[PDB]
């Protein structure tokens, strides 16, 4: 025992354990102590702390632990397994066996463009935006071997005398150490990665980054697309002095005390009955079908009676399967078409926020990702976007102005959901409850639309599987042409229109509306009542069943709900003749 | 007129299709009418209990029968898998079906099957000790009855919290 | 079951203090100890009128000996006036205004309070087979059992339908609830 | 327990020890239960169990497992009771229900916690 | 269906816990107006020779009998469910401050039934006894009041005018101020 300084016991000698028992004040709740006892409500096997109680206790240890932190934390492992195991039993009647835990630390941040040898082996707060990282494989700490039969005591998370020798004379040097892993221990890993900030010249420079090391409990916690504050360690991996013209080496860090950002109102993504009153006692009003014809364009005029046909769209129809095979097309889609200038871009762009979707078109997902990664050259996939749309739907332009490769998967999803693969020798036959809104700047507008059928030069199929195709124009109406000539200076100027539609009776509140829907589309198996008009006009019946869930009713009739019929007469005049 | 519940007609309204020892006669709410007052012994013979709640299993009217969750394949190995078995909210009348029905079936085997699930509480709620945090963490793996005292389980401790000090 | 059912109760006990109402209490005299129930020291110390010193079990030696004595207690233990979860609540609130050693005090009490419950799951992890007529108070304390009082007993009846039913109720060869 | 306590209280009209002038609420019990019902279901008001019916009872469950304040004969002091009562104690107890031991607390030999 | 309707009952009291705007006796019509509408179904075969004494009405006797059986004890609740937390605030106050908004006959019957309690309470002769206010040691009798946005405005107690919400404050004696505690009042005296 080296009782001069750097003393090897102090912490577990008495100090930190007992400070923790000094973490003990009146209200009889001032504790970092029964924290684990509420972890033992489940056996989470970890605990949280600060770095500003030790400051509230002393000014002596905070500059001390920073030298040997990753030593202190397994010192704390020892502290715990000595302490709580005292608490596993008052008097001699309880202990099955001990176990192991982790500790979580946490104040004020830093950046990355300032940190080097000067601040090495030092614990820091910084922030970026995550990119991607690995899964979880494996680790352990100890086991033993035939050759000596001693535990594989390792400090850090070389390779040895034989000791299969003392049988009289015989030696056996040169290392016959054959590990017996059934004797072993075990830990976790992820090996993480992130990119530095988006505000600190990532443009004229390139973004630098960090490599990381997860341990026990902290994987399955973090997916990229996030923004975090963390602590780590400033360490490297190689040893030294035609690479390295003299001595060059590589950067990384560790994991310690992540604390993430959960910024406010994004996260009904990852992580009341009064609101149900708001749902229903508003739903009792029979004023929602055509009321919201001034809603989905909270800043635009037009599409009014076509917003009348969105009212059925997202609510969906019904996948009324049968005793025999089918799972027919409950899902429903739309088509729109016309020239630029009608703001149909912004119509889809602003719609992004209004359940799950993406808005890109042509040459810039698609199909599968049957490629490799870095890690022992695996081949593992990413799927399609029926993957990413199975109740979520999409709004996507430029069918025609996109590669002709990824067009067998259009009929292989809109008609049947008859999806399949053959890249490697197999049919991953995934499926999904998908639907789509379509837009285009296709050939020659209303001069083409009203008359016959020549829009796409490969198929007439695109009028069959969809129904509601209402034209986009830049019609000349001189009374409104000047308005739309000055419907574009208020848009062009002054940055005012954030929530101008908020005052409206019930044609706003994005969150409540999305939740309106995402309850509504999970009520029951609604239907209708007893009650060129050909087979795919009729196969509109989806909209018939829709008004059950639009009035949030079970049932409805044909011709009160032929509102849809009278709205479809907008489309049928395009391709009646 | 019972050990009540707010849902007292979601008491005996769970349905089972136990067969018939006998022919049939005019179930009324069914397609019965001037169409059929007679069928075979054994049929998809739906039984929302309340009418047959004291209707003489011993008498030759209907049959020994089980809904297959209540059959051994779940239950008799859910007493072996009585370890981290889940109940969710899946068939909520499952502390209380057998408090009535499982004798009424007359296979003299199934009452014991139940409790050894609920015998586990003497070594289950060792984990159930306390409240760390929010009002909604994992509050959805319950029965119609355990939840009540579980809330109560929190409750005495929640105000045992104020027993301490001003807290 | 309460925070103040005990304070309905435990403060009724009395101790000789330092500073006539009818009662075994005597009149009050300067410099002269007086045994009082403990719901006046409220009305003295907070009234900035007088001090008080504790009973004898209140020390860091007698119960720094008990720390090992109760390891006999496969059943139960030494019980110095049974109420050291209540008085210490109020004592340690105001007594340490001038009293020394209010800490190992505060230590041990949680170092004995939480613990004897930590057994209590364990002994309760021995209950099997409706073992209704086996139990334990054998040297129990005062302020503990309320923390299980509402939970299991308002459970066990809906168990004891099948647990306690055996020794007066019967059916065919299978068991009865 | 307005329900069938009339039957128990009609057994002996239990004297000063059991109830108290508890008997005044009995007259108001039926009055408030009748008057109110006068506008509940009165077009075709009850038909066979038309009085103070049989099926309503508040609390006959006697097995609410009771803790016993041991302040009595410590040794196995055995008394009139149908379940097991072995192993008596002045400190300890064997926990029990109310029905079978309804005797000691009419005697007040034994006690409650 | 045949009275599974109290699953609908559950929402009427939602805001009405300690932030009650007002209550409704409502929603009760066809759950009431069917009940002996369907007695006519219950009486269709009530002692009928339709089958001359056989099995075929016992399974639906249960329908005849269950139908009531649920109607009653739910309809116990419609007052009992309503008697419970109203008794509680009616413990928080006597009829000093009744509801801010044949139930009055049952309330008057309950008020007469509570008399028994009042007779023994306070003395052999009886006192409507303070149980829910003035743990005050009583001090001088004439100083004013303060609240925390009370509502209902029933203070009929011996004052000039109080206007019972926060700053219901006038020269109000002890006889006045004997009303309420925890319905939005006692930040202050
Ligand atoms: N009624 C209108 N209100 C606001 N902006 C309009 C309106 N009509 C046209 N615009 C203008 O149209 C432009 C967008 O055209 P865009 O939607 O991109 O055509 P496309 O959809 O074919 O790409 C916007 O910059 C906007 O200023």
């Amino acid at each position: 025992n080296q009782q001069d300084a750097q003393i090897n016991l102090q912490a577990v000698k008495k100090k930190y354990k007992e400070f923790i028992r000094t973490f003990n004040e009146e209200n009889f709740f001032y504790k970092y102590r029964d924290t684990l006892k509420r972890n033992y409500l489940n056996g989470r096997y970890f605990l949280e702390i600060e770095m500003e109680d030790l400051v509230g206790f002393d000014e002596t240890l905070a500059d001390k632990l920073n030298k040997q932190p990753t030593e202190h934390l397994e010192i704390f492992e020892e502290a715990a397994r000595e302490v709580a195991d005292e608490i596993t039993a008052p008097r001699p009647e309880h202990e099955e066996h001990m176990h192991d835990i982790q500790i979580l630390l946490s104040a004020n941040p830093t950046n990355i463009r300032q940190l080097k040898s000067d601040c090495v082996s030092k614990l820091v707060k910084i922030a970026g935006i995550i990119v991607a990282a690995s899964g979880i494989s494996a680790k352990a700490t100890r086991m033993s071997i035939q050759c000596l039969s001693c535990s594989t005591v390792i400090p850090n998370l070389y390779a040895l005398k034989c000791n299969t020798e003392q049988a009289g004379r015989p030696k056996c040097p040169l290392d016959p150490f054959f590990i017996m892993p059934d004797k072993c221990k075990c830990v976790d890993f992820q090996t993480l990665k992130l990119q530095e900030l988006p505000d600190f010249v990532p443009q004229g420079e390139i973004p630098r980054h960090l490599q990381l090391f997860c341990d026990r409990s902290l994987c399955e916690r973090v997916v990229p697309g996030n923004r975090v504050l963390i602590q780590g360690i400033y360490s490297i991996r190689k040893v030294g002095k035609e690479k390295a013209v003299v001595g060059v080496r590589a950067p990384y860090m560790r994991v310690v005390g992540i604390t993430v950002d959960s910024e406010g109102a994004g996260a009904i993504s990852r992580y009341t009955s009064d609101e149900e009153e708001h749902f229903r006692r508003m739903a009792a009003s029979g004023d929602i079908y055509e009321r919201l014809s001034q809603s989905l364009a909270p800043s635009i005029f037009g599409s009014r009676d076509i917003k009348k046909a969105i009212t059925c769209m997202l609510f969906g129809g019904s996948r009324k399967r049968l005793p025999d095979g089918l799972c027919r097309r409950g899902d429903i889609n739309v088509l729109l078409l016309g020239d630029p200038g009608t703001a149909k871009s912004q119509l889809l762009k602003f719609v992004e926020k209004v359940p799950i979707a993406v808005y890109t078109s042509g040459k810039g997902s698609s199909t599968a990702s049957v490629m490799k990664d870095p890690q022992t050259r695996n081949f593992v996939m990413e799927g399609g976007a029926m993957v990413l749309a199975d109740g979520g739907v999409v709004c996507i332009d430029e069918f025609d102005k996109m590669r002709e490769d990824d067009r067998v998967a259009i009929h292989e999803a809109m008609e049947q959901q008859t999806i399949s693969i053959a890249k490697a020798g197999i049919t991953t036959t995934l499926n999904s409850r998908c639907s789509v809104l379509a837009a285009a700047n296709s050939i020659f507008g209303r001069w083409d639309d009203t008359k016959g059928e020549e829009n796409i030069d490969f198929m007439p199929t695109i009028l069959s599987r969809f129904d509601m195709i209402f034209i986009v124009k830049d019609i000349h109406d001189e009374s409104r042409d000047i308005t739309l000539a000055k419907h574009i200076i208020n848009v062009h100027l002054s940055s005012n229109k954030s929530a101008p539609s908020e005052p409206a009776e019930g044609e706003i509140s994005l969150s409540t509306f999305k939740k309106y829907i995402h309850y509504c589309r999970t009520h029951c198996g609604p239907r209708l009542s007893e009650a060129p008009i050909t087979v795919r006009q009729l196969e509109v019946i989806r909209i018939s069943e829709s008004l059950a869930k639009i009035r949030l009713q079970p049932f409805a009739t044909d011709e009160h709900v032929n509102e849809a019929l009278r709205l479809f007469q907008v489309s049928t005049l395009d391709a009646a003749m | 007129p019972n050990y009540y519940s707010i849902e007292d007609i979601f008491v005996t309204q769970e349905k089972v299709e136990c067969r018939v020892n006998t022919k049939l006669q005019r179930m009324g709410f069914l397609d019965s009418g001037a169409e059929s007052d007679d069928l075979e012994p054994g049929r998809t013979v739906n039984l929302p209990l309340w009418y047959i709640k004291e209707l003489k299993v011993n008498n030759a009217y209907f049959t020994v029968a089980v809904p297959d969750i209540y059959r051994n394949v779940h239950k008799a190995v859910c007493e072996a898998e009585t370890t981290h078995i889940e109940l969710g909210r899946l068939h909520p009348y499952f502390y209380e079906f057998g408090r009535y029905l499982t004798p009424y079936d007359r296979n003299h085997v199934i009452g014991r099957i139940i409790f050894e699930t609920l015998r586990q509480r003497v070594r289950h709620l060792l984990d159930i000790s306390k409240s760390d945090g929010q009002a909604a963490k994992a509050e959805h793996r319950l029965d119609n009855i355990e939840a009540k005292l579980h809330e109560a389980g929190v409750r005495t401790n929640s105000q045992y919290i104020e027993w301490l000090q001003m807290t | 079951m309460d925070p103040s059912i005990i304070e309905f109760i435990g403060e009724k006990c009395m101790i000789s203090i330092i500073p006539l109402i009818y009662g075994p209490v005597g009149p009050f005299r300067a410099g002269f100890p007086v045994f009082v129930p403990l719901w006046m020291a409220t009305h003295l110390r907070k009234q900035q009128k007088c001090r008080i010193v504790p009973p004898e079990w209140m020390d860091m030696d007698i119960l720094e000996e008990i720390k090992e004595e109760e390891k006999r207690s496969k059943f139960f233990t030494k019980m110095p006036c049974e109420h050291y979860m209540v008085v210490a609540q109020l004592v340690m609130s105001t007594a340490p205004d001038d009293v020394p050693r209010c800490e190992e005090l505060r230590t041990v009490i949680k170092d004995i309070f939480d613990i004897r419950e930590s057994k209590l799951r364990t002994s309760i992890d021995a209950f099997i087979k409706g073992e209704g007529t086996y139990a334990k108070l054998d040297n129990l304390t005062l302020l503990e059992i309320h923390s299980v009082r509402p939970i299991l007993p308002y459970s066990l009846d809906h168990i004891a339908r099948y647990q306690r039913t055996a020794t007066a109720s019967q059916r065919d060869t299978s068991m009865l609830s | 327990f307005t329900q069938h306590i009339l039957n128990q209280e009609e057994s002996r009209e239990p004297d000063d020890k059991r109830l108290s002038p508890e008997t005044k609420f009995a007259q108001e019990f039926a009055s408030n239960v009748d008057e109110y019902f006068h506008k509940v279901a009165t077009q075709y008001m009850p038909n066979q169990q038309r009085g103070e019916a049989e099926q309503r009872i508040v609390t006959p469950n006697l097995m609410s497992h009771v803790f016993l304040k041991a302040n009595v004969a410590v040794p196995a002091v055995i008394v009139g009771v149908d379940d097991e009562e072995v192993d008596m104690a002045a400190g300890s107890q064997h926990i029990i229900p109310y029905q079978l031991v309804a005797d000691l607390i009419q005697n007040n030999q034994a006690q409650l916690i | 269906m045949f009275g599974e309707k109290a699953f609908d009952l559950l929402k009427e009291l939602e805001r009405s816990s300690q932030t009650i705007p007002a209550f409704d006796d409502d929603g009760v019509r066809q759950v009431l107006e069917e009940i002996k509408a369907i007695f006519e179904e219950n009486v269709a075969q009530a002692s009928s020779y339709n089958a001359s004494g056989d099995r075929s009405l016992w399974p639906l006797l249960n329908f005849r009998h269950a139908a009531l059986q649920r109607n009653k004890r739910c309809l116990l609740a419609y007052l009992y469910e309503r008697c419970r937390r109203i008794k509680a605030l009616r413990w928080e106050f006597g009829p000093i401050i009744p509801g801010d908004i044949p139930e009055v006959t049952f309330f008057n019957n309950y008020s007469k039934s509570l008399a028994a309690y009042m007779c023994s309470a306070g003395y052999n002769q009886g006192l409507p006894i303070d149980l829910t206010n003035n743990l005050r040691p009583p001090k001088s009798l004439y100083i004013e009041v303060r609240c925390m946005e009370d509502y209902g405005k029933f203070e009929l107690d011996d004052g000039e005018v109080i206007h019972l919400k926060k700053n219901s404050q006038h020269y109000l004696p002890r006889a006045q101020v004997e009303s309420l505690v925890r319905q939005g009042i006692l930040h202050h005296i």
